[PDB]
DNA sequence: TTTTTTTTTTTTTTTTTTTTTTTTTTTTTTTTT
DNA sequence: AAAAAAAAAAAAAAAAAAAAAAAAAAAAAAAAA
């Protein structure tokens, strides 16, 4: 959202860019496609994603939050790693 | 073949013998 | 016009007597009806039995989960992996609810996909299929049925004896996908209240039942994964142990055998499409008069020559299987009407002891060549059944490439071969071939040659040459004479297979477009006329019919059409004519081949390209 | 039948003919009283009408029996009208309910009670205009699966397979026959789903006021080779022809009734081309 | 582990060449994000220009499409009222892995045709 | 055996839900530049 | 290839038709005498 400007994501764009960090954090290798879908899904019925109202790894969606809100969950967060925390700020 | 003209061949050629 | 071409209504009821076994009798004495009727009916318990004892060992897991449950918050699931063929799935959950009647352990609805479109819905059919079965094993309203009164139900019933309360979903792919995840979220927030499980009818794979259930949803699911026998399994022993027993007269030729498991092999996997093909074959078998009911038994098969009319001779007469025995003998044959009276049962049980040998040197052949590498004929009975009815076999290429590949082998594994090949065709002989009628001759002939072949391994294991001697000797006695093709049969063999292949798969392969596009092509194909003849299919000539002319002179035009040019055309080719003209493009737009296109003035476009 | 792909990328004696064709038709009527007896259903995929065919079937054949013919071609059939036809008709227990594979249930469930009665059903074009949707072929395949319940069907269109399944297929236990008769589709093709002699009848029709106030339209629609409300306001209040606004609007929806002119969005765009409507104001004078 | 027939095979990866390979591209491979959608034409179409055995137009054919629609394996994204008029428009709803082990099972080469 | 009371079923009337018409707004196609 | 109209299609509101429920009325069964 912060570099194309608030347009809709997908299941399969957010996972590309997640399994583009997933590949070097040396904490997050052993994650398969279905678990991150599960994550997904989760995030979709606790309404921090919302559709645009398709298949369910292709619908369209929309990030119910603001970015101050993420940047203080990311102050706030318990046992975060580092390297996520390192992945947060750029 | 038809078997009627069949059947009338054998018959002659059976009276033929 | 007509008296049902009624501007008003569309239906029209003839009703003679209807209130709140077709033919007549002439037809169903007749001794064919009867044979034919014996026969389906044995071929059907043969297959239900067979079906029986392939779903028992499932049904017995399935029986123990629901009363391991009962012995015993999440709801208890069972994802029952069954087959893409979903009209053959149903009467197998059937068994399951009787034997879920049986034991009293529990009681259980069905929701069917159509039932449950709503929520709603899902929760009446739920509650009024649950309510019905305990009133049909010992009214409420519509809208009347929910799960309060369900749960009154079940408290004032079965609380002081407990039943579960399985609630069976046959098609698990096709339900909505919101209507079955908040069914699901129901069933689990009133556990502990009313026992339910979950039995489920995932036809495709697992993943199906991982994707269309979320994490909440499948938060409350504790699913056990069972798994059903596959569908070529069960073609491959129904066709081993129904279609090739014995104890049957009606046998089925190469080609139709292969056409039938084409089309459960190529087109669509349905046991239930196979059963009804092969009973329409047996049918149109049966179905050509009283001679053909002489296809059974012996004794029955004599009893019903004894009561044969003249007709029926002169039936037999032109089959073309009868003719080489009359000349390889004549003035009593061919009309005198008592002399093949007298004749027909030697040929009746030469043709079943053919059949009875051709069964058990296919048993042998298939042994033998069965656990063989690369496979030349085949490796079950089934393909080497047809390449063994539809030619000959020593002829064929492919035998003469199986003796060149048992050639290069070993003499310990061609020992061990034949002798599995002896051991497995006694066992067969004294199992399956014994308590059938006309088997004691059948023994009696193949068994002096089963001892020259296990004396020729006796003197291969006391001493190259003796191996290439079992080989032409296992083809002399095994190969040659009991594994003939279809034309080099016995004679009168047509009252026992079926070889009528071209009007069998009219009948059950049903080609629209085919029959379409040669009445459109070549009109003279079903009119038959002396001056509509064409002599290639893109002629044109003037004696044609009017939509013909019409389809053949819009095939040649591009996609988009105009009134203008192609009735122009049609006027270069044939007032009237344009009341013939809105004729043939009404006609021609009712098939679905073109269409006029919404407010396009007259542009139409055609669908087919 | 093998159609061409690359097609989709780069994109008298007639009359004993058809005698002998039906004289040859009838002659398969006790094979498929014997092929009904067995349990299958009868499909016709033919090129011509088979309307005559199967309604001599039904005189000739099934004379005596309980027989509801359908007629799929019909524009205004619907389901509802079959299920209550038999729930109604047949069974007598009145009209079915709402829900129509309910009805479907009740059917099977009072045809269970009653052996030996058998209702043979005839759907001329089984892919018809009201019957082409996935649950009317649900339905019917329902129905066909009852043993008491016998079927026989037409089949006109080149894409009907395409909403039977293999679950409808095997509940449908067809039997296939090529019954190409060569007769013309005037029974089918005759009902509701398949000019400016018509303008001048409705003009014919026409007050002073209001021939004056088409006189307006098509003399503006000429001049300019739609035009707008307010200079039409003001040329039929120049020429006293109307007493206020919604009077026009009044005769613009009269017009519209009729389909003289067209409204758009007001724009008013007469739907003939000029030439005929320069003859038809050549026609006045 | 999902066993299918032969044709069905067949037409489960025309469909997944139909919505996955840019039907501007069909015009030049077979005439010798998102899944995009197609009619049930270009099905058929694609179908006959990768089977190479010319198989007769049955309504067993027909038949598969529609079992394969039921079984979840297609969609309907648009149409449904329009099945056999043309307008209908389909969607396939599988991946790669199975459309790879079908051609592995079957002989065909899918990456050949991608 | 005849009369009166209370149950049951049918028919009518009212309410609620589903379908259909109608108006508005959008939206993909078509003509002009 | 873009700007702008334009007809077709979708959304939504509103009214009617049909289904369902509830009450009134008539027929039937069982008690009163």
């Amino acid at each position: 959202s912060q570099i194309y400007d608030r347009d809709s994501f997908n299941f399969e764009i957010i996972y590309a860019r997640f399994s583009k960090f997933a590949k070097v954090s040396t904490t997050m290798q052993a994650v398969e496609r279905s678990i991150v879908l599960k994550a997904f899904e989760h995030l979709r019925i606790a309404e921090l994603i919302m559709p645009l109202t398709v298949q369910k790894e292709f619908e369209m969606h929309k990030l119910a939050l603001t970015y101050s809100q993420i940047h203080h969950c990311m102050q706030r967060y318990q046992a975060l790693p580092t390297e996520v925390a390192q992945w947060a700020q750029s | 073949e038809d078997y009627e003209i069949w059947k009338a061949r054998m018959l002659a050629k059976a009276q033929a013998k | 016009m007509d008296p049902t071409i009624s501007v008003s209504k569309g239906c029209f009821v003839y009703k003679n007597g209807a209130t709140r076994s077709l033919l007549g009798k002439e037809v169903v004495q007749q001794p064919f009806y009867e044979e034919y009727r014996k026969a389906w009916n044995q071929i059907n318990d043969h297959i239900a039995d067979l079906q029986h004892r392939s779903y028992a060992r499932t049904l017995e897991q399935l029986v123990d989960f629901v009363v391991g449950q009962a012995e015993r918050e999440v709801l208890p699931t069972a994802a029952l992996l069954t087959g893409i063929n979903q009209p053959d799935h149903l009467s197998q959950f059937t068994a399951l609810t009787q034997r879920l009647h049986a034991q009293r352990a529990a009681m259980v609805c069905v929701l069917q996909s159509r039932d449950c479109a709503t929520l709603k819905a899902a929760v009446e059919t739920l509650v009024f299929g649950l309510v019905e079965d305990n009133a049909e094993v010992e009214r409420l309203r519509r809208s009347q049925c929910t799960m309060k009164q369900l749960k009154s139900w079940y408290t004032n019933n079965f609380d002081s004896e407990r039943r579960q309360l399985v609630v069976i979903l046959p098609d698990f792919e096709c339900f909505n996908a919101s209507v079955l995840q908040d069914l699901i979220l129901i069933l689990s927030a009133h556990c502990g209240s009313l026992p339910f499980v979950l039995v489920l009818g995932v036809a495709t794979a697992m993943t199906a039942v991982h994707g269309t259930l979320p994490y909440h949803v499948s938060s409350k699911i504790r699913l056990r994964v069972f798994q059903t026998q596959a569908a070529p399994t069960g073609l491959n022993e129904v066709l081993d142990k129904v279609l090739l027993s014995p104890k049957y007269a009606f046998h089925l030729s190469g080609k139709t055998f292969k056409f039938l498991t084409h089309i459960f092999l190529y087109y669509d996997f349905s046991i239930h499409g196979f059963i009804q093909g092969f009973k329409y074959c047996l049918m149109e078998h049966f179905f050509g008069g009283n001679a053909f009911a002489l296809c059974t038994d012996y004794s029955k098969a004599l009893g019903r020559i004894k009561q044969l009319t003249h007709e029926d001779m002169e039936t037999i007469r032109r089959l073309p299987s009868f003719r080489p025995y009359v000349e390889q003998i004549i003035i009593a044959v061919l009309t005198d009407d008592d002399y093949l009276k007298k004749k027909l049962p030697q040929l009746l049980r030469d043709c079943l002891l053919h059949f009875l040998l051709f069964r058990c040197s296919l048993e042998f052949l298939t042994e033998l060549v069965g656990d063989l590498p690369r496979c030349p004929l085949g490796k079950l009975r089934r393909e080497l059944y047809v390449n063994c009815l539809n030619r000959a076999i020593i002829s064929t290429p492919e035998y003469k490439e199986c003796l060149q590949m048992l050639s290069f082998l070993s003499k310990d594994e061609f020992v061990a071969k034949v002798n599995r090949a002896l051991e497995r065709t006694e066992q067969f002989l004294v199992e399956e071939i014994a308590p059938l009628e006309l088997g004691e001759a059948c023994t009696a002939v193949l068994r002096p040659k089963l001892e020259a072949i296990r004396l020729a391994v006796d003197e291969v294991v006391k001493a190259g040459r003796a191996l290439q001697k079992t080989l032409q000797l296992i083809e002399t006695q095994i190969v040659q004479d009991h594994l003939r093709a279809l034309q080099d049969a016995p004679p009168i063999h047509e009252l026992f297979v079926f070889s009528d292949i071209a009007t069998v798969r009219r009948n059950i392969i049903g080609a629209p477009r085919a029959a379409l596009h040669t009445a459109l092509n070549n009109p003279h194909f079903y009119m038959q006329c002396k001056c509509c003849e064409l002599q290639d299919q893109s002629l044109l000539v003037g004696t044609l019919p009017d939509l013909s002319v019409v389809y053949k002179l819009h095939l040649e035009c591009g996609r988009m059409i105009n009134l203008f040019d192609w009735l122009q055309a049609f006027r270069s080719v044939v007032p009237q004519i344009q009341a013939r003209f809105t004729r043939a493009v009404a006609e021609l737009q009712f098939l679905g081949y073109i269409k006029m296109s919404k407010r396009k003035t007259d542009h139409a476009t055609r669908l087919t390209w | 039948f093998v159609p061409e792909s690359d097609g989709y990328f780069h994109s008298a004696e007639h009359e004993g003919s058809i005698n002998a064709i039906m004289e040859e038709y009838r002659s398969y009527f006790p094979k498929w009283m014997c092929i009904l007896n067995e349990g299958f259903n009868i499909l016709l995929y033919g090129l011509g009408s088979k309307h005559q065919l199967l309604q001599s079937f039904h005189r000739e054949v099934l004379h005596k029996q309980t027989v509801l013919v359908v007629n799929g071609f019909f524009p205004s059939l619907t389901i509802k009208d079959m299920l209550d036809s038999i729930t109604s008709d047949i069974l007598d227990a009145g009209i079915s309910p709402a829900n129509p594979h309910e009805a479907v249930d009740m059917i099977e469930e009072e045809f269970a009670l009653i052996p030996e009665t058998h209702l043979f059903l005839i759907v001329h074009n089984l892919d018809g205009a009201m019957l082409r949707n996935v649950k009317a072929q649900a339905i019917l395949s329902r129905l066909a699966r009852i043993p008491n319940i016998h079927l026989l069907a037409s089949i006109d269109h080149i894409n009907t397979p395409l909403l039977w399944d293999q679950g409808k297929l095997c509940s449908f236990n067809f039997s296939w026959w090529d019954c190409t008769t060569m007769l013309p589709y005037t029974n089918e093709t005759a009902f509701e789903n398949s000019a400016l002699s018509s303008m001048r009848s409705v003009f014919s029709s026409l007050t002073t006021n209001s021939r004056g106030i088409y006189m307006l339209i098509v003399k503006y629609q000429l001049k300019n080779k739609g035009m707008p409300f307010r200079d039409l306001y003001s040329s039929c209040r120049e020429a006293f022809l109307v007493s206020s606004d919604l009077a026009l609007r009044a005769q613009l929806t009269e017009f519209l009734d009729h389909k003289l002119v067209k409204s758009k969005r007001e724009q008013l765009t007469i739907p003939i081309d000029g030439a005929l409507l320069q003859q038809f104001l050549e026609e006045q004078e | 582990s999902l066993e299918l027939p032969y044709y069905a095979k067949f037409l489960l990866i025309a469909a997944f060449l139909a919505s996955h390979n840019a039907a501007k591209q069909d015009k030049r491979l077979f005439v010798k994000l998102g899944p995009k959608s197609f009619s049930i034409d270009r099905l058929l179409a694609i179908f006959y220009a990768i089977l190479e055995e010319k198989v007769g137009l049955t309504c067993n054919l027909l038949s598969q499409i529609s079992t394969l629609v039921h079984l979840n394996l297609l969609s309907f994204v648009s149409g449904e009222q329009n099945i056999m008029e043309g307008s209908a428009r389909l969607q396939c709803t599988i991946g790669l892995e199975f459309v790879l082990q079908i051609g592995k099972v079957v002989g065909f080469n899918v990456r050949q045709y991608l």
